[PDB]
């Protein structure tokens, strides 16, 4: 099991100076033995040894080089200690002792294990002892992923494996905007060069075309005769105004540094990856669905135990249902009440359902129930423990004979008696209810039909005529949001013109909806449709791959729309609902989990992400096999930067075992104790090797090299969040950041803030696209594990509360930037101020964020405004207090609408409030424009656990503040009265 | 007949609303509600069909008014009038269905029983602090409900290494007696009595060793024992207070919407 805390030792939060380890020596003999906590094993070894021979049977012993160590973990594994070269407080111990044994086996493979499950937060000999034929046929059948990706990793020179550790950062077009474009004349370049002997580099300024690939750089920077502070490369023939580094000089002004290199200078630093088959991938009269002509029929034998009192509740029983997605396929069948001592059933169920019917994805969804009618007539019912499976397994056998199936508690918020958006399979927490069941029996094993069979019913199914309002009819069905209502009567229409809708492509999700999945012959039919449906825009295809829609070729669909025309840069931008939606996923082995997996071996800034967005969630015994295996076979195939990540996760363990030192142990002592207390351990010798030295998780481009402790404090929170200093080791990293900060926090959930600072930048790309030149501040925030989380820190950012000091006067925001922006700077910090201002107003009340205050809002020194802290959005007051209301959570008030109007009076009446009006109007419809991306982008985390994204009717607030079911006239009325009714007037 | 008097007519209430009022009813579980639309000339019957929620609209023409053209109907009544004694499998197969339960207001207004405008803030005011105390007692519960299931996992784990353990140190047990049993006798009959004595001292601090560790997992193994039962204990409490929760919040929503619908509007 992974571990429990992060301390030295059990119980043991660090190893005092001197500790005393228990050796036992190969001949039977212990010898207790003190040893610094900080030594390393090739010295205890030694020691060990010399003090041996004061003790019987020393004779027996052979050399000290013949033996390594053993002991046990604190994750209780058996762990060999063949790299001797580690301390003892590194080894995270059980109990301090360790064996002596002779190394057996393979080396190079139990080392390889070793890096592998510390990295993943687990011992990989775990997954060997899963008896689950699935588990061990997705170990096997995975590593043709991980072939593959190598093989192309070094297909072609250094080249090819420099494109994976340094993947270019390109938009995904080079297409210029019209106002990013008149910022140019009809591009001036910085190129510095380390010319040897002094290293040192000369200041060369270019002119030249943006849309010259980087070759045609360095061919002006030659005729006339990198980027400079971190770890991006212009390796591939996109136009350099393609580059996000570029594209982002050019809008925000600033000179473009960039840095020229040898090639030779890098691609020898390139160590050369191996993909080493592992030791498990050398081991170990049917009928057709279509054939058993009866109803389905499940058999709820009975239960264990439930946790309930029996003197507040009345009786129990079993509450199933067959569904698919989130919708049944027939009405829910309950067993019969029984007492809660009894929990026994023995019962057949009888489902409205065909067998042949069934579709591919058809689910078993179920929960013990406590009904109670004590009060009125209305009586109340309470799900005790839910649990899912799937009615085929990984092999498309529909399943038969007899099932045990521990269940999950019911997670918190949810009301429903049933959870059918819940993981499927048995709680491994075998101290949990357990429910029996009885699968029927035909004969033989039955299994799905073939795809050849599957069009043979829908070619005798199916065995011009289109009106022009009915085409008008199908494109107004298209263009509605994902969550819009569909009546009946739609469903029919959309269905009969099936054929046509081949000619609009992006109604298919509609259309799938329209199909009757509890119907072989429309399932069959649609099956036809699909595969050579054309493909759709990425943003639509993500739609196909939420808990809507679970059928194999639908969501294959979808992952061959992303294997064509996901780029790189969108991949990366929705990646945290791309890693969710596997969690939905019917099997361990899908199309969508080798795309993610394939995409993260080849692309190593998607690898990194694509790590720790399933190492935050490796805690969670809903996913964390699933995470678990997903994780090791990315360790085992991507190369030299499992090393990295490594360094990465002992930096953070440090971090998590110092906090939790703080706000348990050390909780009710000063700030002063705390801080001393706080620098001793980091100037520990342990310390300094774990926390220096390694890529920021915030940006595996940016190197965290020195920590400056002088700049490191602890923060005034009840989590004792810990304010960091990193130097930038770059060579010039002047040019770009130097002293790279980074608050870390362990405590609270950073999920909702991780998710909200995705969506504010998601809006700014669709602003900056069409032209608006909204910016906003989507500074960096991970999730690295329980409660854990990083948090990137903007420099030369001040609250507002911080600007009423240095009580205040309504002027003070205004003079401040003006005395931090004195002269012609002034024109432009409003500007900036004002541009920042719509971007912030018109995302906050989309999204419903927790109230702002002079805490909540900071400003940049060059005027840029942006929020922190979003822990809360969507209709987070509507559980507490019943009001049914869109509020406006960043009203400008007279301090901010003074710095809009460059200090003029009466603030509502100027020509500078009017453009910003007219910015968030072409924010607000903007992103309304765009309503399907953001409604499927919420709609895709409805697994994950947040709180306030539990069901659809969480997501139906954006519906509400984008006005969805009214016009876009109607919508914006509806936009200026929220910011009238906020403003007190003025929005006219 | 009578309009706008309809038990199954609703004006502006969500289908979030319609949801919670449909969910886990029975076939043919019915109501009617203005358009989402807001065009107010529209309207949308709800169905509840095979534990799904269809939506049908009615479309509206001169002053005809039916699920499909030709509109045949002359009041929205009349509409459900018909289909609350014949089957829908005539206008559509699927349904096989009849508009048989109806979701009536006369039930919903049944919880707010207050008169007086200013007895239901009078009445909301007490229901809205006995659900914040409420929610505050269920949400500290929940946290020691975390907490004590988290705490159980660490000392399943703990008691995990301690099996791994005890099966180490138990197995220099059995490779000491092993190497011992014939040197042991080599030293018997050389006469190097305290060489013996200085093996049995070093099996002993063996022995001695394994019994603390052993008593140690015996510690934790009962005081997961304790905390395995205080969490079934905290998991009743949770669910003793889930349900009533549920409807104390409903309560206090439904004082409050008629609040609203009893003031002044727009
Ligand atoms: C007066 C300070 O006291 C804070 O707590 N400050 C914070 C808090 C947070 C923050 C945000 N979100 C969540 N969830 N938590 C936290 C927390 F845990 F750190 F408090 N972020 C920043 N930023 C990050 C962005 O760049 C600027 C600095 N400053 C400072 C504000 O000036």
């Amino acid at each position: 099991p992974p571990r429990p805390s992060s301390g030295e030792l059990w119980g043991i939060h660090l190893m005092p100076p001197r500790i005393l380890v228990e050796c036992l020596l190969p001949n039977g003999m212990i010898v207790t033995l003190e040893c610094l906590r900080e030594a390393t094993l090739i010295t205890i070894k030694h020691e060990l040894f010399k003090e041996a021979r004061k003790y019987p049977l020393h004779q027996l012993l052979q050399d000290e080089s013949s033996y390594i160590f053993v002991s046990v973990t604190q994750e209780a594994e058996r762990e060999e200690f063949f790299d001797e070269t580690r301390r003892l407080c590194d080894l995270r111990l059980f109990q301090p002792f360790l064996k002596v044994i002779e190394p057996v086996g393979n080396r190079e493979e139990k080392i390889l294990n070793r890096e592998i499950g510390f990295a993943i937060g687990m011992p990989v000999c775990e997954f060997d002892m899963v008896k689950d034929p699935e588990v061990q046929d997705f170990r096997r059948n995975i590593l043709n992923v991980c072939k593959e990706a190598v093989d192309l990793r070094d297909l072609n020179s250094p080249h090819s494996r420099a494109m994976y550790v340094y993947p270019p950062n390109v938009e995904s077009s080079p297409e210029l905007p019209k106002h990013i474009y008149n910022k140019l004349d009809k591009i001036i370049v910085v190129i510095w060069v380390i010319v040897s002997p002094n290293n040192d580099k000369q200041k060369y300024t270019l002119k030249i075309n943006h849309d010259c690939v980087p070759e045609q750089v360095i061919a002006e920077a030659i005729r006339k005769k990198k980027v400079c502070g971190c770890d991006e490369y212009f390796l591939e023939k996109y136009p350099l105004s393609q580059y996000k580094y570029i594209r982002s000089c050019i809008m925000l002004g600033r000179m473009p540094n960039l840095m020229l290199m040898a090639k030779e200078s890098l691609y020898s630093q390139l160590p050369m990856d191996c993909f080493t088959m592992p030791s498990y991938s050398r081991r170990i009269s049917t009928k057709s669905l279509w054939v058993i002509n009866s109803a389905l029929r499940i058999k709820i034998l009975c239960a264990t135990y439930v946790n309930v009192n029996i003197r507040d509740i009345d009786k129990i029983y079993v509450r199933t249902g067959i569904y698919h997605g989130g919708e049944p396929l027939c009405d829910n069948v309950n067993t019969q009440r029984v007492p809660c001592s009894n929990p026994r059933w023995n019962e057949w169920l009888n489902y409205d359902i065909y067998i042949p019917d069934l579709p591919r994805a058809a689910r078993l969804c179920l929960s013990i129930c406590s009904v109670k009618g004590r009060k009125g007539a209305k009586e109340e019912h309470c799900p005790l423990a839910w649990g899912n499976i799937n009615l085929f397994d990984y092999t498309d056998t529909l399943v038969s004979g007899k099932m045990a199936l521990n269940l999950w508690p019911v997670p918190h918020g949810l009301e429903d008696l049933l959870n059918p958006i819940g993981v499927t399979g048995s709680n491994p927490n075998k101290e949990t209810p357990c429910l029996e069941l009885e699968f029927d029996w035909f004969s033989s094993v039955v299994k799905f039909p073939d795809m050849s069979v599957i069009e043979e019913h829908a070619n005798w199914s199916v065995s011009n005529e289109l009106r022009e309002n009915d085409k008008e009819q199908l494109k107004a069905i298209s263009t509605r949001d994902p969550l819009s209502e569909i009546t009946e009567q739609e469903k029919d229409f959309l269905w009969s013109h099936r054929h046509y809708c081949v000619t609009i492509p992006e109604i298919l999700p509609k259309l799938l909806l329209s199909v009757k999945w509890n119907s072989r012959d429309e399932v069959a039919q649609m099956y036809c449709l699909v595969k050579d449906w054309p493909p759709i825009k990425p943003e639509q295809a993500m739609e196909l791959l939420d808990c809507n829609y679970p059928d194999p070729m639908v969501r294959g669909f979808a992952v061959r729309c992303l294997e064509k025309y996901l780029t790189d840069d969108k991949l990366s931008q929705y990646l945290i609902q791309l890693v969710q939606v596997l969690k939905y996923e019917q099997y361990l082995d899908n199309l969508l989990v080798r795309f993610l997996l394939k995409k993260a071996l080849t692309n190593q800034r998607i690898g990194h992400f694509f790590f720790w967005h399933l190492k935050s969630e490796m805690h969670n015994k809903t996913v964390s096999q699933r995470f678990g295996l997903l994780l090791e076979s990315y360790c085992r195939a991507c190369g030299m930067y499992l090393k990295h990540l490594n360094r990465q996760v002992e930096a953070m363990e440090k971090l998590i075992n110092l906090t939790d030192i703080l706000k348990q142990e050390k909780k009710d002592e000063t700030q002063k104790v705390q801080m001393k207390f706080l620098v001793e351990q980091m100037r520990r010798p342990d310390f300094m090797d774990a926390l220096q030295g390694f890529l920021s998780p915030l940006n595996p481009a940016h190197q965290l090299g020195n920590l400056r402790l002088e700049e490191c404090r602890i923060m005034s929170s009840a989590k004792r969040p810990l304010w960091l200093n990193w130097e930038n080791p770059d060579i010039m990293s002047e040019l770009l950041f130097q002293n790279n900060e980074i608050i870390f926090k362990n405590g609270d959930d950073l999920r909702q803030d991780m998710l909200t600072l995705q969506i504010i930048r998601i809006m700014e790309n669709i602003w900056q696209n069409q032209g608006l030149d909204l910016r906003m501040l989507p500074y960096g925030c991970l999730s690295i594990g329980d409660c854990v989380g990083l948090i990137e820190v903007v420099r030369n950012s001040h609250t507002i509360m911080q600007i009423q000091c240095k009580q205040f006067n309504s002027h003070t925001l205004h003079q401040w930037l003006k005395d931090k922006n004195k002269g012609e700077i002034y024109d432009a910090a409003i500007d900036l101020f004002t541009r920042s201002c719509a971007g912030y107003c018109v995302a906050t009340f989309i999204l419903g964020i927790g109230d702002r205050h002079n805490s909540n809002i900071m400003v940049k020194d060059d005027g840029q405004l942006f929020h922190i802290d979003f822990g809360h959005f969507l209709d987070h007051k509507k559980k507490k207090f019943g009001y049914k209301r869109e509020r406006v959570p960043f009203v400008l008030t007279q301090d901010f609408l003074i710095v809009i109007s460059k200090g003029a009076q009466e603030c509502t009446k100027t020509r500078e409030f009017e453009r910003f009006q007219e910015m968030c109007y072409k924010a607000y419809l903007a992103i309304r424009q765009h309503a399907n991306l953001f409604i499927n982008l919420f709609s895709m985390m409805l697994g994950s656990g947040m709180p306030e994204l539990q069901s659809f009717d969480d997501i139906a607030y954006i519906r509400k503040t984008l006005a969805l079911d009214k016009t876009e006239q109607e919508a914006l009325e509806y936009f200026m009265k929220q910011m009238n009714d906020a403003h007190h007037g003025g929005w006219t | 007949m009578s309009l706008q008097d309809a038990e199954w007519y609703w004006g502006d209430i969500s289908r979030e609303e319609v949801n919670e009022k449909l969910r886990d009813t029975a076939d043919g579980t019915f109501l009617v509600r203005d358009a989402s639309t807001k065009m107010h000339g529209d309207y949308t019957l709800t169905l509840r069909k095979g534990g799904n929620n269809k939506l049908i609209k009615i479309f509206h023409r001169d002053g005809k008014y039916g699920f499909s053209d030709p509109l045949t109907f002359s009041s929205v009544v009349e509409l459900i009038n018909h289909y609350r004694n014949e089957s829908l499998a005539q206008y559509n197969p699927k349904l096989d269905v009849k508009l048989l339960y109806p979701v009536s207001k006369y039930q919903q207004d049944q919880v707010v029983k207050e008169d007086n405008i200013e007895a239901v803030g009078k009445k909301l005011h007490e229901y809205n602090t006995q659900f914040q105390e409420k929610s505050r007692e269920y949400d500290r519960l929940y946290e020691e409900y975390t907490r004590t299931s988290q705490e159980i996992q660490m000392k399943r784990t703990a008691i995990e290494a301690f099996n791994e353990t005890i099966k180490i140190f138990e197995e220099q047990c059995q490779t000491q007696e092993r190497y011992s049993k014939e040197y042991i006798e080599k030293f018997k009959r050389e006469g190097n009595e305290k060489e013996i004595q200085r093996i049995m001292h070093n099996y002993d601090k063996l022995k001695s060793r394994i019994s603390e560790i052993i008593d140690s997992r015996r510690r934790l193994e009962e005081d997961l024992k304790k905390q395995a039962a205080e969490y079934r204990e905290i998991d009743k409490r949770m669910n003793s207070i889930k349900p009533d929760l549920i409807q104390l919040r409903k309560t206090r929503d439904q004082y409050l919407m008629w609040l609203t619908q009893k003031g002044v509007r727009q």
